[PDB]
RNA sequence: GGUUGCGGCCAUAUCUACCAGAAAGCACCGUUUCCCGUCCGAUCAACUGUAGUUAAGCUGGUAAGAGCCUGACCGAGUAGUGUAGUGGGUGACCAUACGCGAAACUCAGGUGCUGCAAUCU
RNA sequence: GAGAACAGAAAUCUCCAGUAGAACAAAAGGGUAAAAGCCCCCUUGAUUUUGAUUUUCAGUGUGAAUACAAACCAUGAAAGU
RNA sequence: AAGCUCGUAUCAGUUUUAUGAGGUAAAGCGAAUGAUUAGAGGUUCCGGGGUCGAAAUGACCUUGACCUAUUCUCAAACUUUAAAUAUGUAAGAAGUCCUUGUUACUUAAUUGAACGUGGACAUUUGAAUGAAGAGCUUUUAGUGGGCCAUUUUUGGUAAGC
């Protein structure tokens, strides 16, 4: 029942997942990626620590799931949910087998050794490089020790090593803090829900000046 | 700025969509037969579904396709059971417009019980010169967007002539 | 339970080069080919007649034969400890010449001459080819172009 | 003038385009492939084609090779150079369709060498007759019809211009089926109705037939005949002694050049947009954002 | 230099939207006796260059346009990879030596060239 | 997508856009747009003669396939197929 | 094993030069196909539900589908792109140049195609290195259970599988 992950922890076997060929898989244990407060400009939350994986392995739904209520828990203890935005940066594509040789007795219900031992689907499980992210958050700059103490407490729910490094660049995205900052003293940028949309120098003006006016406007 | 610019009929598509064959499919035949003076093509059921009784390839109904005065003509007697009023939309987005009437007889037919009556979808169709552009073998352009025709401009002509209004919306 | 019929295995290379699809062109079928004369074997999937097997795809051969629609195209085929000499009925879709003799003919035309204006001028033109040589001594001036110097760079994160 | 198409950027970068002759709507290259290939053996010979395109106004008749850098004319026919030879109206009818057949296939053999032999049929009664070869002799001059993309059919002038150049001396394989006077039901020909069509009698039969029943639409009409004095009785003589003039003397007088490339170049350049700079175009981006944003 | 016919390479040529075009050519355009073809002279066929217009097609230009093309110590000598070691590491995997070496991203520029023939203030 | 009596989410008609998002007997894959798809006309080259060639391969057989020759036919204006 | 024909002939488990073929690794999916997280702005007479309402493609509200631009993440049986390694061909005497014969094939044509006469270019003759000789034949033995290691790789939780 559910065998240990350290039959699957390692990358062994080519990706599997769910296709036309593949098909009847069981669901993901974890299905929310986003939680924490999301709906929320890039402006409000200039900070970012990112859980990254040291270790060429695959991990779980199962424990993603987990970490994901552990970190979510103690963060909403402290700071609060309008506090916070969690995101999951790793999805559980590869599907993982049995081969499923029967547990009472196989002296006549034989089971046929390893005949035909293609397996079937047991579960899903995300396949993670080295350097590649896991769990970001982006609080506000105040909230970097809770932050901190929820990655690391996540951490234990998963198999090998586990980094939280601290970011620049107002981590749900890239361009560092002062470029930024800059770019928002410009005028270059909009809110959209949740990312921004920023000014290019490509497209026509009709465009760039109906959607970025505060840019070249002399008023300000 | 109208020297081709001139708006004209392409040609008028008067169809009956009789359900079935034989003796009343025939017969919307002869209406429209003596109607155009043209001989009129009978289309057949592109598939089947059973709630209304047609199926593939089974000669559902009849249309013919008119030009020049003849088909305004038509056009006009036809327009006349509407009583020069049509709605807001009838009109296309491209430029195009219809109407639909019942009992023929208003285009001048006795009733005859050797036919019997029949309805109609009349469906006038619109251009300006250099149509042939689009249709002809060689050379196959487009129509430029000041040439294209467009609602407003078929609203405005089917107005300043027929004595025409948009009633109902 | 295995399949090893005739275009297995040749999906993509019988795929049909993006945005090159469809409307072969003709200076593909105004291309004389001689007997003697070197070409190279790329099928084209679109031209279903005529076509190599896919080992013959990328190898180049010599005519043997000129025909209507095609020609005969030799090629040496490893089959355990030799080669065996096979013949290729191949349409001129899949065909086409070898710019590497065209470049071999160029050189003799080019060392014929050059043979000839040694013959007046002066003898051992040395035409053979050599092999790209080591490099000779030389001056590297400063003179505006100060050597800049550079240090190994700490370890960042920037993530 | 409409957007809810909107070609996408994935659309307009997967889209392959055609041939450039496919878009301009200009050529069909399954044609083209079928006709132009030449039997590899034979190694160089090309393959002549007899293009014989109408615009209106105008038959063009061209006698073509093709080449990778691109084909080449070995002779070119126009129905606008007949006024040498005594044709000046309905000059892109059945009748000047054969006679410029007619013109290319004298004036091909005129500079090629093969006009004393290969002369021709100069006794056009329509009988259906390819050319013959001659023995003790070279074989004729092998040449096949382009058409293009205008439609087989019984009665035109894509057929009237290569009876004419059959007639003329060149060898085009055909078959009679196309020419008018041939009946659906007998597969037969009607020569001397064929003959009418080469000297106009439909065309006269027309004039004739207007003139005695309907003079406003004659009047309109055919007025180039009514000023040059011509009536509908010597059609046949014009078109003849046009045939025997061609046949006399097919060389090919071209014009003069009146204010030659040089002026023509100039007086087109001068109306001619230049294109624009990269500097220009930036400066107009600067005026555009300067107006756009501070308002005067 | 333009235009036509026939092309070659087949987007620097394609697409969206506006603006221009003298000459010639192309084009739309006019009529239905005859060949011919349609439900329809719309397409096709034929006859007039006559009655009319560049309105469209066409060509060219424009656009901090989309796309496409070229280049770049732009990323990046990164990823990956051939070869090597009684090398590190519980392993997973990693570094180092002799070598080869990308794509995306970024920036910059560009937006058909050309052959044969014929013609054009 | 927008329009037209009964007509409706779907019945027939008209225009627009539509690089294939369809179809091509049957798996899957490739290939195909004045097409290899749909419709129409004509047809039997799904014929004869026996040889060379490609795959499987021993470089045998079978199966299939390719490119010609000598004939005879179909097709179409013809090139050509 | 027997040899045979020759004695630099031609060769090569190698590089270089030129010219090709490839669709793996990587990468990519704000590019196609499939999968996939999040909100944001538009949107219907042509979604559902409630409100002001005797009805009005009459006015309002929530949510779902759609569209638009963004967005996190993927593919052994997806892909624009695209390596390293491995791979085909060539690197000249059976060659290049000039003139010119045969033909029943081919051409509109003594034009082409193929094979050639005759003449011209030779020892840095058309890269590198090596060549314990090159080429050819006959006959026959044993074998036709395999195993291990590095690297790539399938199945399997793994296995001295």
């Amino acid at each position: 029942a559910r065998r240990p992950a350290r039959c699957y922890r390692y990358q062994k076997n080519k990706p599997y997942p769910k296709s036309r060929y593949n098909r009847a898989v069981p669901d993901s244990k974890i299905r929310i990626y986003d939680l924490g407060k999301k709906k929320a400009t890039v402006d409000e939350f200039p900070l970012c620590v990112h859980l990254v994986s040291n270790e060429l392995e695959q991990l779980s739904s199962e424990a993603l799931e987990a970490a994901r209520i552990c970190a979510n828990k103690y963060m909403t203890t402290v700071s609060g949910r309008d506090a916070f935005h969690l995101r999951v940066r790793v999805h559980p594509f590869h599907v993982l087998r049995i081969n499923k040789m029967l547990s009472c007795a196989g002296a006549d219900r034989l089971q046929q050794g390893m005949r035909g031992a293609w397996g079937k689907p047991h579960g899903l499980a995300a396949r993670v490089d080295i350097g590649q992210i896991i769990f970001s958050v982006r609080t506000k700059d105040s909230n970097k020790d809770v932050v901190v103490e929820g990655l690391r407490r996540a951490r234990y729910k998963f198999p090998g090593q586990q980094k939280i490094i601290l970011s620049k660049k107002w981590g749900f995205t890239n361009l560092d803090r002062p470029e930024y900052l800059k770019k928002r003293e410009a005028g270059e940028v909009k809110d959209d829900g949740a990312f921004v949309k920023f000014l290019s120098k490509k497209g026509s003006l009709e465009n760039n000046i109906r959607e970025f006016p505060e840019y070249f406007a002399a008023q300000a | 700025q109208n020297p081709m610019r001139d708006l004209k009929i392409e040609k008028l598509v008067l169809n009956i969509s009789v359900g079935e064959s034989g003796d009343r499919l025939t017969r919307a035949s002869k209406v429209l037969e003596q109607l155009s003076g043209q001989t009129p093509v009978q289309s057949k059921a592109r598939y089947t579904v059973r709630t209304f009784g047609i199926r593939r390839n089974e000669k559902i109904a009849v249309h013919v396709t008119v030009r020049g005065p003849k088909a305004e003509e038509i056009l006009e007697r036809g327009l006349k059971v509407k009583e020069y009023q049509l709605r807001d939309r009838n009109f296309s987005a491209t430029g195009n417009f219809g109407f639909g009437i019942d009992e023929h007889i208003d285009l001048g037919i006795k009733y005859d019980p050797s036919i019997g009556i029949f309805g109609m979808d009349f469906y006038v169709v619109m251009n300006r010169p250099g149509a042939r552009v689009t249709r002809r073998k060689r050379c196959k352009g487009t129509v430029g967007n000041s040439h294209k025709t467009t609602k407003e401009d078929t609203v405005s002509w089917f107005k300043q002539k027929y004595d025409a209004d948009v009633l109902d919306k | 339970g295995k399949s090893h019929g005739y275009r297995s295995r040749t999906r993509y290379m019988f795929q049909r080069d993006f945005r090159k699809h469809g409307a072969v062109h003709l200076s593909t079928y105004l291309k004389v080919y001689k007997v003697g004369d070197i070409v190279d074997i790329k099928a084209n999937g679109s031209i279903q007649k005529g076509m190599p097997h896919k080992f013959y795809q990328g190898k180049t051969g010599v005519v043997y034969n000129v025909t209507k629609s095609s020609v005969g195209v030799i090629i040496n085929k490893m089959v355990g400890n030799r080669y065996l000499e096979k013949r290729l009925n191949l349409r001129v879709e899949h065909i086409k010449h070898s710019k590497c003799r065209q470049e071999f003919l160029e050189r003799v035309k080019a060392n014929a001459a050059k043979r000839a204006e040694a013959k007046a001028q002066g003898v051992a033109v040395q035409l053979k080819r050599q092999p790209a040589q080591p490099r000779e001594s030389r001056i590297v001036s400063t003179e505006g172009n100060v050597p800049q110097t550079l240090a190994p760079v700490p370890y960042e994160t920037f993530i | 003038a409409f957007q809810k198409d909107a070609k996408s950027s994935a659309y307009s970068s997967r889209f392959q385009t055609p041939f450039r002759r496919r878009r301009e709507g200009k050529t069909d290259y399954y044609q083209r492939k079928r006709l132009v290939t030449q039997h590899k053996a034979k190694y160089n010979t090309p393959k002549y084609r007899l293009v014989v395109r109408f615009t209106n106004k105008d038959i063009i008749c061209q006698i073509i090779s093709s080449t990778i850098t691109g084909d080449v004319v070995l002779a070119a026919a126009y129905s606008h150079e007949l006024p040498r030879y005594g044709i000046t109206h309905g000059l892109t009818n059945w009748a000047a369709a054969y006679a410029t057949g007619l013109l290319i296939a004298r004036r091909t053999l005129q500079k090629l060498g093969l006009d004393e032999t290969y002369k021709g049929v100069e006794e056009v009664e329509g009988e259906y007759e390819l050319t013959e070869a001659v023995e003790d002799g070279p074989r004729p001059f092998k040449v096949f019809l382009d058409i293009g993309l205008q439609r087989t059919t019984t009665g035109a002038r894509v057929f009237g211009a290569l009876k004419g150049a059959s007639d003329g001396g060149l060898y085009v394989p055909h078959s009679e089926n196309r020419f008018p006077g041939w009946d659906f039901e007998t597969e037969e020909i009607d020569p001397e109705l064929l003959r009418s069509y080469i000297f106009g009698g439909h065309v006269s039969q027309y004039m004739e037939e207007l003139a005695d029943d309907d003079e406003e639409r004659f009047s309109e009409l055919f007025k180039g005949y009514l000023a040059d004095d011509i009536d509908a009785d010597s059609l046949e003589d014009i078109y003849t002694s046009a045939h025997e003039a061609i046949r006399a003397d097919p060389a090919f007088k071209p014009t003069e050049k009146k204010f030659t490339k040089e002026q023509y170049a100039a007086e087109s350049k001068k109306y001619r947009q230049t294109k624009l700079s990269k500097e220009e175009r930036a400066a107009r981006v600067a005026a555009k954002i300067a107006a756009l944003a501070g308002q005067q």
